[PDB]
């Protein structure tokens, strides 16, 4: 005992947790997803290396446990990661970022009219992938787009 | 009890085979022998949030001639003056507690759908929301190919005009994909030509399709003629002129048509297809119109009616 | 013979108790058992000289749902391009000689009263004249309060937002001051509360009232929420905004209400009452709605059948 | 002390970090307040009981000096909070936050005609105080409201 | 250069005591010795995002008496009747880009304002802004007032109409509230009082006001009388006849009148104000309103000019 | 006398080499030393048959700046609003009879033209006539460059949006093909390309250009780069969405952008140019802007005025 560097943190409580997000795609997972809706320990940190380039985010939550298929509805935004959530004191379950059938409430169609805007609904796409992206079918106005036109305004 | 009760009519895309035939089939029979009154004591909401009369009337004809009663309206542009002042979802929700069904058409894309979810157990038949659907139309389409030509299998299908923004182009393209045999042309101008999308479905389904700069190629391999009309709005006036009165369908140019070729229309039509048509005997886009009766008639009653057998 | 045969619906202040008690029993016994044929042969002017058609449609769909038939217009904005080639008397005199009824929606105070002494023997019945009556609606608005609640006398009452302008209040206030028991509760802000001449013929006839600020207070102790939407040009932008959501409705307010109490709106919304209201289940404002079709489904046929005992 | 006291609430590297923030109130700030907007390391901890219980949310950045401006205009959410400037572990300075003059970018004039809406500037206020009310005056609009109708949208 | 040379005019609150002074007195010198080259080779952007003729007439005419050349336009142009076209931002940008001053009137609070962050060193003079600020008519009642009163201060001014909404009285009663031994006396309808934020703060500065029901009442020792216009759609078209009491000045009612007494009004005046007012001595509504070219004309000059010498 | 005194000025083609290089001295002439009297007594009418406020002020503007009277309407007026009113050639007879110079707008290609042989010697100078000529617009816009520049030989151009339907690009790059070392990077929505009639007149001229997809390709390199706006009804409201790529400039694509390079657009802009640009030294659409005062500024000099001393 006894080398030489410092820490604060490790493996801590127990919850559904989370391994490896991209650099500023972290904080979106929380109010895209609402992760705050509540009273649990939603403690985090973004911007510390864990194994890659650059940068990695990690996430830490106790008492809530994650849908075995939720993940999947959280996928596409960090590309490669783990759930493995943590039932009483250590590791339990190990999960990995598939793509779900649709995604709801999270997304936008970009159809300046695809009648969901001043309408009251959850806006339902569909998943779909090929080579170059990743395509969504408007489930109310059944017009497709990549990821990519999808993600902003 | 028969496939389509208390059913929905959104999108063409989900419509099974067995489901088209069994409306066709109903078509033809409501035809063969009208029965007013299977619809006795029923009343359907003509919802028009975006008028088409010629549109009205055809649906609201077949309310008609099965017995039921009809209501509604067609807030056009001096009765949509009002941008926030009662969502579609609230106003289906209120209307879906009078009627019995809702035919609704609306200026946008989605609706019929979302309506679907605020109708309880009443039904809703998109009349065309937005530029998506209008199952209605592709069907009377359809029965009237099928009726002409016997049979919406293995057949060649031409397809004249703005094929990039006709939906109920491509709506009638993939219904008909939906059958063996059959070929395709396309003869639309460059800027208006057929969607990748639509090519790549046909692409997948191994379906024969081929491009043309005129009719009259293909003019004499083909059962099925179906002008759409082109707008000068989509183009220019000179670039619109310089090929309007080139895709345009004139009597000279069915010297070497089918007995059995049809030339079809979803209509209005004003310079596709020129007067003189009118009179050969290849015309059938008027037929095609009065066919939309038995389409939309069929439709209502395999919806409303538990079960039928003519 | 029927009380109400062969009459005029014009002011909800005309009618007796026992006149309302028949509507409505009728109403429920309409609802219970549906005689679509009851109406046969009659017609009816649907006219709306003041464009209304969420109410065109519900009136009309009872004159449906009887076996009538209906004609008319929804004369507005494109339509009402004359103020000066035709009075309503004359209107009234001559379109009461094709007609068995008429029931008519108008811009301006007193015209169905009027109508009523050019229409010979033709029963008229007012969908809104002006600021002034609309009987149609405080009749469903009741329908629904008893069949919720069981009775119409000693219960607590809440009415909620723009009580200055809202005629609808004011009618079904005065309706409820029919019976015995009821205390009120007037949530209204300062410049948009309850008129006194209201208030004083409650003091009359001797009816518990007390004013608040926000549904809150009274919120545990009401049977009956009624939300009416407020206007921003009744007030001004931050006026207006500064209280707008303050006497909004929201999901989180009713963890006090009781089982029985029930929610109410003669519609449209759009803020008064959040979109996840619709879902607990004291929201009865489409229930409220599909009644309105009850509510002058029975009065038409008071008015137009000699005598019925369902 | 051995009887009770708590695993979390750090106090680690160089950085200048708050304390003692209103429950379900302090997510709401990084948002407000384009934090996670750098790519620097920050570790966050909510519904962590602080010295002082009540219920808070608290953040923890790293090399991102804090100041008395952007420090006021923290006030109205967690009033009561204390920003102390470290240099690991050094609590070389603090303050708290006094409530600012002004109040600009982050929040929405009530006023549906109120200017500011469409075009391209920053939401900008005025701060007073009544006897339980936050005067407020949408700069451009003019119209003053009540604090608690400005941030209940 | 003056205080205000190059500075912009938004809101009458932006003025300082000492301000009003200059530019009033600079109004009269221009009344007295006019000067028709100050603003020679000056152009001015008379802009009327909403347009409004009276305003512009007054102010352009308080432009050309100055050599300034004008350009602009009225009502939606560019940017079309009411919806899309470009930001204000943008149109700002684009026009200081040619112009030695901007005159903007615009329907919405604080169109002016923003501007100002907009037009570089051009300034910006606004022409009223919605239900914000219009500074131009609280100067040129001012100018009118000093003019008849020979003061601003230790005087009497009577407020009578709608003054809950009367964007030109409130700032009217800010500026006169810059004044010493000045006594208010307001006089409205209940529903449309004067708000409470203007009393606060003629309190909190020890000034003295007192409200009537009419007219006659303080009508005695007033030196200027200030007439607004309730319009119809302010209060019910009954609501309005009703109280519509002693809230509209009729000749009669001016025998115990202070000679120097001076009746004045934005305008336009619909009721308010009767026919044979207008032959008494106490008319000034008109007056006032040419008075306004010489207001308008002041800021012009002192806002383009710095040695302003007349 | 100067070889432009009295001529019309209709198409950008009409303009000699050697001409738009005097236009431009000119222009930049009047920007170090104005002549506020050139014009004096000259009376101009501003006709806007095709009503644009936008170009109306710049144009007007630069027309008072001269000492020049104005005189004109936007919008259509003694002739309707879209009917039957007269012919253009009458109006022209009428107007050339008591002006010393026409400026109009019109919204069908060849109205100036037309007018032109209608003026008797009165000038006629195009405000653009419908999908025609605007040669405002492209002389504002070289000035513009040249000054940036400091040449309009030996450049990189960069032109980006919808250039099939551009009106403004055309001439542009019709323009700057009348000058040697001009590379042309055309980057746009397939739908949408440069047309091919351009192209074949870059290339029988040795000229060089490329296509591309997103302004990042040529970035690099581009002295001046051409922004336009593509309006949604160019293209399918999702069309739109889809492609909507990078032909939509945002300041985080301007590092390895040339210190020289300057971002022009006609104008208005809606969302190809982000606000966050508007810091950066390159945005010059607003400066290209207020440069067209000279453009226009100049032409009426030189077409009103002979020996031109400036
Ligand atoms: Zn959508
Ligand atoms: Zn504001």
């Amino acid at each position: 005992m006894t080398h030489d560097n410092k820490l604060q943190v490790e493996a801590i409580k127990r919850g559904t947790v989370i391994d490896h997000i991209p650099a500023q795609i972290g904080f979106k997972l929380l109010s895209l997803f609402k992760l705050t809706e509540t009273d649990q320990r939603i403690t985090i940190g973004l911007n510390l290396p864990s194994g890659e380039m650059g940068r990695k985010d990690l996430i830490k939550i106790e008492n809530t446990f994650l849908s075995e298929d939720q993940v999947d509805q959280l996928a596409l935004y960090a590309p490669q990661a783990t759930v493995n959530r943590i039932d009483n004191y250590e590791v339990v379950g190990k999960s990995r970022p598939s793509l779900p059938e649709r995604i709801d409430n999270v997304l936008v169609c970009p159809n300046s009219n695809c009648i969901s805007h001043a309408e009251p609904v959850s806006s339902s796409f569909a998943v779909r992938k090929r080579a170059n992206d990743i395509a969504l079918k408007c489930k109310y106005c059944e017009k497709e787009f990549s990821h990519n036109v999808v993600l902003a305004n | 009890a028969n496939p389509l009760y208390q059913k929905h009519i959104i999108s063409i895309n989900d419509l099974s085979r067995d489901d088209l035939n069994l409306v066709l089939a109903t078509a033809a029979k409501l035809k063969a022998n009208p029965q007013p009154e299977l619809l006795k004591h029923k009343v359907i909401a003509s919802c028009f949030f975006e008028a088409s009369t010629r549109t009205r009337l055809s649906f609201e004809t077949s309310m008609h001639r099965l017995g039921a009663s009809v209501v509604g309206f067609s807030d056009s542009a001096n009765t949509s003056l009002g941008k926030k002042g009662e969502t579609l979802a609230d106003t289906i929700s209120v209307i879906s507690t009078y009627v019995d069904a809702i035919v609704m058409r609306h200026p946008q894309e989605g609706a019929a759908r979302l309506a679907t979810e605020f109708s309880g157990n009443v039904p809703v038949l998109n009349a065309g929301d937005g530029s998506n659907q209008h199952p209605t139309q592709t069907l009377l389409d359809l029965f009237t190919i099928q009726e002409t030509q016997g049979r919406l299998d293995n057949l060649h299908v031409a397809m004249v005009g703005d094929l990039k923004y006709g939906r109920t182009v491509h709506s009638l393209t993939q219904a008909l994909a939906k059958f063996d045999g059959n070929r395709f042309y396309f003869i639309a101008p460059d800027a208006l030509a057929m969607p990748q999308y639509i090519l790549d479905m046909l692409d997948e389904k191994g379906i024969a399709w081929s491009l043309h700069s005129s009719i009259e190629e293909v003019m004499a391999e083909v059962d099925i003629l179906y002008m759409t009309r082109v707008q000068k709005e989509r183009l220019d006036p000179s670039e619109y002129a310089n090929v309007k009165a080139q895709f345009v369908l004139r009597a000279s140019d069915l010297h070497n048509a089918k007995a059995n070729m049809k030339v079809l229309h979803p209509l209005p039509r004003v310079d596709e297809i020129a007067t003189d048509v009118d009179k050969t005997p290849h015309a059938w886009y008027f037929q095609q119109a009065g066919n939309g009766i038995f389409a939309r008639q069929a439709l209502l009653a395999l919806v409303l009616n538990r079960d039928l057998v003519l």
